[PDB]
């Protein structure tokens, strides 16, 4: 809606109750630059090299926190306990590079729609849960508030490897699993 | 029964810091309910739930919210912005092959500024271009794919040609049966 | 409105275990500790946002801690009490990002060596010179509480049973009885100048009020004399017709 | 070189 | 590190007074001023922030150098009721505000008509002290070198139901060769 060379996402909190979910976040044209870890008070770059470059105290992303949970009380209260809606999300896999068997890449499992921000994205080797070589993104914002999230599975391309990322979300009756062969 | 607050602070930036545009969002279950535009220039309820909080906000915090546009937006583009993201270049990685169709993967490369064409024989190729939407991956580096429908004869050269800011010069890879 | 904080002064000994409130103003969700000294002034402590510690960056990095069990009061625990803790603990709150910090009147927090040391003051009033009055047709009434230790006082002129403070001036900092010893007792000097006619009337009350922080009621106290109890000592005196 | 939050301010509530 | 000076600061009625303060850390933003009585709470007076370079309001003045990294405060005609202990701050962000050291600034009354003379107050039946009284003297004075004899320092009163403010200082002793005619200038 609104034209510019660039946005910066600064001060981006999340809070959601109950369960004490907490989420703070900093981005810069569509990427996150970092998350700050609640539980350990650590701000974590995504690209640890701007990191050694630019400070960033996770006290910002602390006190953002709370603040937040403060106005969640007031809002939840003012609109008469509206709940929030659970959205279905959706998955899209496509591997980061082109996929050569023996050459190391990466299986990017896109989740769009995410919200409220909550969601297991887990991955599947031969139908096989894996647990390694696993990460993910934080909860990055929508224009329309909902999240995205992206998972990433480095593997070796194998011609007896099948694959599949599977989403867990509320707002989905059974599981999501969407398939990616060689 | 889950509730859910956010809080969005957005700088937007136009020629350098020229032009600095500051908004601050109150959002209660994807219900933007009170914010701060700083072409406003003053804290505004979006919807209904923020009616009870738009003038109490002008009435304690407006004077601090307007200096954030300096404070904040300018500062964290000039200071930290222009030496780690503003100048990041990834260069792309280019890559054919048959699916008939070519496929071109330009993959890897950062920022979103990319051009690429099909040529055969030296004669650049539209008729027959489709091009995927530019691919986020989300680990500030960007793929696209671009296809071309051919027919694969003997003698033919297939060319990818790329243009990127990382790119003193363009990236070509030929194809041919 | 006004941050509170409790106690006003604290007087204890060495190893026991001192804690420190504060009372937020209704409605401030950010909470601040400062220590304040005369030579350092006001150095931060800790900060809080709705009950959540968020920087202790100023913190001692042992025997102290800070907490925040409901969303109206602050507490400031120190451990194993020691003479270097003994400073003016200032709280403040505030309910704007970057604005007014809404500060409390502090805690002053004594730590002594020896409790054996401690000694409430004893206060005298002075009435006015005869040739002061000849001359100036007004008269300086002049108190003076002394030996005292530590120095924890606070004096207050009081004429026919109402605190007064027109006239009066009390020295900013007491003196060292004896500089040389560094647990030497202290004195302190303050006067009230009233107009001729007002120490002439015999019905006119002055009084001298020296509040004195000393042990309280949970404190042990071995030696034979008077143990030292937090309390007030008084001076008093009435016009004089001549 | 620091990069500073957006504040979130308090809701009266 | 924010560095504030003078410690102290005397100046005279109805001239005018300045404080400096300097940071280190850039990325300072918010500079409050506070100002506090004895006993009292500290109070905000005055504040700035990084995008302005002057402020005046009600003869507070407050002046920012970004470049520099220095920040003042200036009190324009000083007067009885502004001597208090000062303090500037410098915050980055809400959750932390570095104070300077603080400035006790005295601002010395400026006595109409002064009368300098020694007084002996008459002894009280609970103390074993003859007290001594030098009053009524300018802004310019002398305290005190004897064993068992003591001299506080000069202290201003305001009566506010004359129109007349007076300095004072107070001698006592215990001892029997103890005399008011020179107890404050020995
Ligand atoms: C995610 O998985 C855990 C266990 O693996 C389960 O307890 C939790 O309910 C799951 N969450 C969702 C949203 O499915
Ligand atoms: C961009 O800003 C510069 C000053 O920083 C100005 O000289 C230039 O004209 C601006 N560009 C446009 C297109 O207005
Ligand atoms: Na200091």
């Amino acid at each position: 809606d609104i034209e510019a060379d660039h946005v910066g996402f600064y001060g981006t909190t999340v809070y959601q109750s109950p369960g004490d979910i907490g989420q703070y976040t900093h981005e810069f044209d569509g990427d996150e630059l970092f998350y700050v870890d609640l539980d350990k008070k650590k701000t974590v770059w995504r690209l640890p090299e701007f990191g050694q470059l630019i400070l960033f105290e996770p006290q910002g992303g602390l006190q953002n926190i709370a603040a937040e949970k403060h106005n969640l009380g007031c809002l939840t209260k003012r609109s008469n306990f509206t709940p929030a809606t659970n959205e279905a999300p959706q998955a899209t896999v496509f591997p980061k590079s082109p996929v050569l068997l023996g050459q190391p890449n990466t299986l990017i499992c896109f989740v769009d729609n995410i919200f409220p921000p909550v969601i297991n994205i887990t991955w599947l080797r031969n139908s096989k849960s894996v647990t390694d070589g696993v990460y993910e993104t934080s909860f990055l914002v929508n224009r329309d508030h909902s999240f995205h999230k992206l998972s990433y599975l480095t593997f070796i391309p194998s011609d007896d490897d099948i694959y599949d990322c599977k989403v867990e979300h509320w707002g989905l009756e059974e599981p999501v699993l969407k398939h990616w062969e060689p | 029964r889950h509730f859910v607050h956010q809080f969005k602070g957005e700088c937007y930036f136009t020629n350098g810091t020229q032009r600095i545009r500051l908004v601050t969002r109150y959002i209660y279950n994807r219900e933007e309910y009170l914010r701060f535009d700083s072409d406003v220039g003053e804290y505004r309820a979006v919807t209904e739930l923020g009616r009870h909080s738009a003038e109490y906000y002008n009435k304690q915090y407006l004077e601090r919210t307007r200096a954030e546009l300096d404070t904040a937006c300018r500062h964290n583009y000039e200071e930290t912005e222009v030496p780690t993201s503003l100048r990041r270049l990834e260069q792309p990685n280019v890559a054919i092959s048959l699916s008939n169709t070519l496929v071109c993967s330009v993959t890897d490369f950062y920022p979103a500024k990319i051009k690429v064409r099909w040529f055969r024989n030296g004669q650049e190729e539209t008729v027959g271009v489709s091009s995927t939407q530019l691919i986020r991956n989300g680990d500030w580096t960007f793929q696209v794919l671009v296809m071309l429908e051919m027919t694969p004869h003997q003698g033919e050269v297939y060319t990818c040609h790329v243009e990127h800011p990382s790119l003193k010069s363009p990236i070509t890879v030929e194809w041919r049966a | 409105m006004g941050v509170i904080q409790t106690p006003r002064h604290k007087v204890t000994g060495k190893g026991q275990e001192a804690t420190l409130w504060c009372e937020p103003i209704s409605g401030h969700s950010a909470v601040f500790w400062y220590r304040q000294t005369i030579v350092q002034g006001l150095e931060f402590l800790t900060y809080f946002r709705n009950q959540a510690p968020i920087d202790d960056s100023g913190m001692p990095k042992e025997r102290f801690s800070a907490q925040m069990p409901n969303q109206s009061h602050s507490t400031l625990k120190i451990q194993s009490t020691q003479p270097q803790d003994s400073a003016v603990y200032l709280c403040a709150s505030s309910r704007q990002g970057q604005n007014t910090l809404y500060f409390g009147a502090g805690t002053r927090l004594s730590v002594l060596e020896d409790l054996k040391n401690v000694f409430p003051p004893e206060v005298a009033v002075f009435e006015p010179s005869e040739a002061e009055i000849s001359h100036t047709q007004k008269a300086t009434l002049v108190c003076l509480a002394t030996g005292f230790y530590p120095d924890h006082v606070e004096l207050s002129w009081w004429v026919n049973g109402k605190e007064v403070h027109s006239g009066v001036c009390t020295d900013p900092q007491p003196l060292k009885e004896q500089p040389a010893l560094n647990d030497s007792r202290y004195a302190l000097s303050s006067r009230l100048r009233v107009s001729a006619t007002f120490w002439q009337n015999p019905r006119n009350h002055f009084r001298c009020q020296v509040q004195f922080y000393g042990l309280s009621e949970n404190d042990e106290w071995t030696q034979d004399r008077a143990k030292p109890v937090t309390q007030i000592v008084s001076a008093e005196a009435w016009g004089r017709a001549d | 070189l620091q990069t500073l939050a957006l504040e979130v301010e308090d809701d009266p509530c | 590190q924010v560095e504030q000076l003078p410690s102290i600061l005397r100046v005279q009625e109805g001239s005018s007074a300045s404080i400096n303060c300097s940071y280190e850390d850039s990325a300072s933003n918010y500079f409050p001023w506070y100002k506090q009585e004895p006993g009292e709470n500290p109070k905000l007076i005055i504040d700035i922030r990084s995008n302005m370079e002057r402020k005046q309001t009600q003869g507070l003045i407050v002046l920012l150098d970004k470049k520099a990294k220095r920040f003042s405060l200036h009190i324009t005609d000083t007067q009885p009721g502004d001597s208090a202990m000062y303090f500037c701050a410098a915050s980055v962000r809400n959750y932390k505000y570095v104070f300077g050291a603080g400035t006790r600034l005295k601002v010395i009354a400026d006595i109409q008509n002064p009368d300098p003379a020694v007084y002996q107050l008459r002894d009280s039946k609970s103390s074993d002290k003859s007290v001594c009284l030098f009053t009524d003297f300018d802004s310019q004075t002398n305290v005190s070198k004897d064993s068992d004899v003591y001299i506080t320092d000069k202290c201003v009163l305001d009566m506010r139901s004359m129109d007349f403010k007076s300095n004072s200082a107070v001698a006592w002793s215990n001892k029997s060769d103890f005399a008011c005619a020179n107890a404050f200038n020995n």
